């Protein structure tokens, strides 16, 4: 069944479940051809498969090689996407294997419930979550490691870094949604925002920054007000 | 020709007899069916005027016994029965002709109607459907689910069409996902048609007998199974041209003997509009394409 703001404490209970995004699958750039009539060109692009108990980020890298050759791109797309799901988890042993799948567009419910017939008792869900999870080509190590990508790959990323040292999955999620769902509306200024104190680094074995909990506080305040000023340039309010 | 004669009609009831239908009152002097057309199989069916809860009736072929109906006051329904003693039946059958006690199945002599209903409906093709196999004839009722509606309760009382399933291992060739998805010729090609059924006249069988069955009874699960068939045929982008042929012609009749003040519950929107205009046959049904836009337009 979907998932909601209803059911929103399931997702960090002990059941291992994965969301899934498509979003940056297929990436294209349009351009003018010398003839003056409209191409495309693919660039690498990526499935985000998160566990959102553990920070636990599949990122499957995609290279442009994988659409030579054919047609329909945004279609296969979302199978090219179940496939390497599905693959996934295959791979996985078996008590780390997930009890549930959400996907964030249902596009990709029938594709994945297609190919995962031999899990029938994995439950594909989709979600009604507006989740940010596009932006995650904002994060400038991951959006590094995908386009410098020669081949296809799977990277392991957690995305949250050490937080849960400190803080309980819900309150993690909830900082990461926050945090994408800024870089999606205003990149430049959440970039601005994250490392404007050159004093505060990102490990290199890190996404974010070492921010204390006092300044995590701040700047998750800092972030939200850029979400109402951008609602607010936006809808002239 | 041959006869269905009835020990009487103790309580009222409208009887139907192929694709037609005929009122008889409680206790009237009625004594059954004659110059019934040898060559095909028949179904007898009645609603009851004092309830219209369960449509039930009888599918058979008259080459294959001597069949007639008497009403069972314990168990409250017209039953059909076997007569084996050929003498006892010809003389009981020739009394209530000699005293015009029956109706007379009412072939036009220009009506292929029939025919064209059931073109690839055979009594072995039934008896593959029903299961009940001490009797030559078999029963259908408005209420009798199908074995993929149990698996979604009674075994013996089910209907035993084929389970389609698009979403099913069965369908689906494991490495060939997407394609096995959008073009459903492995399934309805390599599966049903060479390994289930055997030949499309065994498939055109069981597809023309779920439309008699949703028709006549309002038997739901039949109804899907129809629609189910045709949507496999319409989704497959390879499909011998005698089949589309062919099927073009068994929904024409379908479509244009359906009622019309049935078709809200008898057709299904999205199978409809899915297969005329957006499946790889969406061209290929030029005569139920035709009947169906000028009979039902709203649907679509
Ligand atoms: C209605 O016809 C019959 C009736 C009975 C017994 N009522 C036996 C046999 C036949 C043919
Ligand atoms: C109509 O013919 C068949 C029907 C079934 C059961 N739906 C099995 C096998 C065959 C040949």
């Amino acid at each position: 069944g979907a998932m909601n703001s209803s059911n929103y404490a399931e997702l960090f209970n002990n059941d291992i479940k994965l969301f899934v995004d498509d979003t940056n699958v297929y990436r294209v750039t349009v351009h003018k051809t010398f003839e003056g009539n409209v191409a495309t060109k693919a660039i690498n692009g990526c499935i985000f498969t998160l566990n959102p108990k553990t920070g636990h980020l599949f990122l499957k890298i995609i290279h442009t090689s994988v659409w030579a050759g054919q047609k329909r791109l945004s279609q296969l797309a979302k199978w090219k996407t179940a496939e390497e799901v599905s693959a996934l988890v295959r791979s996985l042993p078996k008590e780390e294997q997930p009890k549930q799948i959400i996907v964030t567009r249902k596009a990709m419910l029938d594709p994945l419930e297609v190919h995962m017939l031999d899990f029938p008792n994995i439950a594909i869900r989709p979600t009604e979550l507006r989740l940010p999870f596009s932006a995650a080509m904002s994060i400038d190590k991951l959006s590094d490691v995908v386009m410098k990508a020669t081949e296809p790959q799977m990277v392991l990323f957690n995305i949250y870094d050490d937080w849960l040292d400190r803080i309980s999955s819900y309150t993690a999620f909830s900082r990461l949604t926050l945090l994408l769902r800024a870089l999606k509306t205003n990149e430049e200024s959440a970039k601005m925002i994250l490392l404007s104190d050159p004093t505060i680094t990102i490990k290199s074995y890190h996404l974010w920054p070492s921010f204390t909990d006092e300044q995590w506080i701040t700047i998750e305040s800092q972030m939200r007000d850029l979400i109402l000023t951008e609602y607010g340039r936006k809808y002239n309010v | 020709m041959n006869t269905v004669p009835f020990t009487s009609a103790p309580i009222e009831v409208t009887i139907g007899i192929d694709q037609y239908s005929f009122n008889v009152k409680e206790n009237q002097p009625f004594h059954g069916i004659k110059d019934i057309p040898i060559g095909h199989v028949h179904v007898i069916h009645f609603q009851h005027a004092d309830n219209s809860s369960m449509r039930y009736g009888y599918w058979f072929d008259c080459r294959m016994g001597n069949f007639y109906i008497q009403y069972d006051p314990k168990d409250g329904l017209y039953k059909m029965m076997e007569e084996r003693d050929g003498a006892k039946f010809e003389n009981i059958v020739h009394n209530f002709k000699e005293r015009q006690m029956m109706v007379s199945y009412p072939k036009i002599d220009e009506d292929d109607t029939w025919y064209n209903l059931t073109e690839f409906v055979q009594m072995d093709k039934i008896r593959k459907i029903v299961r009940k196999d001490e009797n030559q004839f078999s029963y259908v009722d408005s209420s009798m689910t199908t074995v993929q509606e149990n698996e979604l309760s009674d075994p013996a009382h089910s209907l035993n069409y084929t389970v389609i399933n698009f979403k099913s291992r069965e369908a689906i060739r494991p490495g060939h996902e997407m394609e096995d998805f959008l073009d459903k010729s492995y399934y309805l090609n390599t599966v049903m048609l060479q390994g289930i059924f055997k030949n499309s006249s065994n498939y055109f069988g069981e597809l023309q007998f779920a439309f008699l069955n949703a028709m006549f009874f309002g038997n739901y699960g039949s109804s899907l199974q129809w629609h189910a068939m045709i949507e496999l045929i319409c989704s497959s982008a390879t499909v011998p041209k005698h089949m589309l042929d062919k099927l073009d012609e068994i929904l024409y009749y379908q479509i244009k003997t359906l009622p019309e003040q049935y078709s809200d519950i008898l057709l299904n929107e999205r199978v409809w509009n899915i297969c005329l205009y957006s499946s790889f046959q969406k061209n290929s049904l030029h005569n139920t394409e035709k009947i169906m836009e000028n009979k039902y337009p709203e649907l679509l």
